[PDB]
DNA sequence: AGTGGGAAATTCCTCTG
DNA sequence: CAGAGGAATTTCCCACT
């Protein structure tokens, strides 16, 4: 039976969204595989093909009910939010290159989704869950240019409302969706979508780089309780803690955190914590742990940095 | 003799920071020079020589000469087209004013701004027309006093208008405050070397330096512009003190400071000691 | 120039006093 | 509650190779 597999996802972190009054090129989402010199990007393939398919990829969201999202799919291939292709050779294998996550604003979000709910019912694009649960009506045949009644519309409000208020402008996640040749003419045989990894904006305050720019100390006492500054990107006082950590032998880890209080964070780039006490305070010799920071929310982490614990 | 208005309580040139319109009704009022935590003063003024009914004025001007009506606008009580005016209680001599507020344009809509001060005729100082078309340096402004008597015959005897000292908008880091919000040591030797972790509000590489202070003493504290972590920080080493062998603890004054200006933070007090 | 990233500008929100 | 301060959103701008 035909279906939709995705070969390479979205990377998923690290590519800033753009709104339109920055304009395009700043970058395309890269595949989850991209690399220094080797760049990769979002892969699809047809399996158990069927000559020419047409394929589509929309954004929705990361809730537990998949909607449609707000902010919109730009650059070549793409128009009025969603991105199409076709493979009809004796190749099955799409990529998507050079993609762009245009961010909506807020006070447009809600205009927005509406004409992208519509949009969707005419063409008939996966108005099942997407919009409104009975308004499973076209699931393709949505007819070209086919007008559309009130006993959706007042319905569809009823969504693009309740939706515009649960919305999280922070993530989003790409649907593939493919349709194959059915009686001759066209496009209209749905092969039931396929949703990617969730893509996270770094440019938002809940997914920025983690990290440790400096440290006036390296080192502290067993005992611990000792004073340290931290310099970093940006973080959220009430969502970050310092983790100091310790691989054991027995495939075993002991952990410390940082003592602090929001009020010990300086405008987001930098915190004052006092060190945990270490393991066993009865140590001899000097002993290498590591500390990074992490966020609470995601148990998102930076890379590490080497601490040395010495005796009393 | 003419009468004269005489500023008593100046407003305090930095700290405030100047609001947009959408920031609300309740941004707040601008305060006095004089102020501070426990006390909570305001722009003040002293027409002594007349005691009798009057009107008072109160108007935004350039920092610098011609003094030319300002974009940014007064909002508050009695406020209106971007300007102060209402009756001087006949009570007392000394006028005060608490409920004065700045609210700054959006650095868009400003060809309409300068358009406002003069539909509406404001210019305290008269400054011909052609003047005032240039820029304008949205983070300076300053106070402009244009009282209104009564002459022995009852005619309205307008005064001389008075300008308060500048107010900056603390929105600018350049024009902001200084501030040294904690530090991870404050001891260090007699001398120098001892490297410090300072943390204060936005300043920028180009433009601060640490200041150190005692009598009979300057010095100042060592570092690069790649030591300024993201405009809050500044990582430096302390500078040697007068005496080598300063035994016994002596206690200097620590302050940032900003060249351009020549503007300096409150102090932070430091002790040098021996060894 | 197109990328990639930072800063500024403007808006919103939280807790204080 | 008013309104200081802190942040989050939106816009702008500047190195590069």
């Amino acid at each position: 039976g035909p279906y939709l597999q995705i070969l390479e996802q979205p990377k998923q972190r690290g590519f800033r969204f753009r709104y339109v009054c920055e304009g395009p090129s700043h970058g395309g989402l890269p595949g989850a595989s991209s690399e220094k010199n080797k760049k990769s990007y979002p892969q699809v393939k047809i399996c158990n093909y069927v000559g020419p398919a047409k394929v589509i990829v929309q954004l929705v969201t990361n809730g537990k009910n998949i909607h449609l999202h707000a902010h919109s799919l730009v650059g070549k291939h793409c128009e009025d939010g969603v991105c199409t292709v076709t493979a009809g050779p004796k190749d099955m294998v799409v990529g998507f290159a050079n993609l762009g996550i245009l961010h909506v604003t807020k006070k447009k979000v809600f205009e927005t989704l509406e004409a992208r709910m519509t949009e969707a019912c005419i063409r008939g694009y996966n108005p099942g869950l997407l919009v409104h649960s009975d308004l499973a009506y076209l699931q393709a045949e949505g007819g070209g240019d086919r007008q559309l009644t009130d006993r959706e519309k007042e319905i569809i409000r009823q969504a693009a409302v309740q939706q515009t208020k649960e919305m999280d402008l922070s993530v989003v996640r790409l649907m593939f969706t493919a349709f194959l040749p059915d009686s001759t003419g066209s496009f209209t045989r749905r092969l039931e979508p396929v949703v990617s990894d969730a893509i996270y904006d770094s440019k938002a305050p809940n997914a920025s780089n983690l990290k440790i720019v400096r440290m006036d100390r390296t080192a502290g006492c067993v005992t611990g309780g000792e004073e340290i500054y931290l310099l970093c990107d940006k973080v959220q006082k009430d969502d970050i803690q310092i983790r100091f950590y310790e691989e054991e032998e027995n495939g075993g880890v002991w952990e410390g955190f940082g003592d602090f209080s929001p009020t010990d964070v300086h405008r987001q780039f930098a915190i004052v914590f006092k060190t945990p006490k270490y393991k066993d305070v009865n140590i001899t010799k000097p002993a290498s742990v590591f500390v990074q920071l992490r966020r609470k929310s995601d148990l998102e982490t930076s890379e590490p940095k080497p601490f040395l614990y010495y005796p009393e | 003799h003419a009468p004269y208005v005489e500023i008593i309580e100046q407003p305090k040139q930095r700290g405030m920071r100047f609001r947009y319109k959408c920031e609300g009704r309740s941004a707040g009022s601008i305060p006095g020079e004089r102020s501070t935590d426990t006390t909570k003063t305001h722009p003040t003024i002293k027409i002594n020589g007349y005691t009798g009914p009057g009107t008072v004025r109160i108007s935004l001007v350039t920092k610098d000469p011609p003094h030319r009506p300002h974009p940014h606008e007064l909002v508050g009580k009695d406020c209106r087209d971007g300007y102060y005016e209402a009756d001087l209680c006949p009570d007392r001599s000394i006028h005060s004013f608490q409920n004065l507020g700045i609210q700054c344009v959006k650095k868009r809509d400003l060809e309409q701004a300068i358009s406002q001060r003069i539909q509406t005729n404001n210019n305290p100082f008269h400054v011909p027309i052609e003047e005032q078309r240039g820029d304008y340096d949205l983070n300076a402004v300053r106070l402009c006093f244009q009282v209104t008597v009564r002459d022995p015959a009852g005619r309205p005897l307008l005064l001389t208008p008075v300008l308060s000292h500048p107010i900056f908008d603390n929105r600018a880091p350049n024009t902001a405050e200084l501030k040294i919000c904690r530090v991870n040591r404050n001891s260090g030797s007699c001398l120098g070397g001892d490297e410090i972790f300072l943390l204060c509000d936005k300043v920028q590489k180009e433009d601060i330096e640490v200041y150190f202070t005692g009598p009979g003493w300057e010095a100042r504290g060592s570092f690069s512009q790649a030591d300024v972590h993201r405009q809050v920080a500044i990582v430096f080493r302390t500078p040697p003190y007068a005496d080598p062998s300063l035994q016994a603890p002596v206690r200097v004054s620590m302050q940032l400071r900003r060249p351009s200006d020549r503007e300096l933070s409150e102090p932070m007090e430091f002790q040098y000691l021996p060894d």
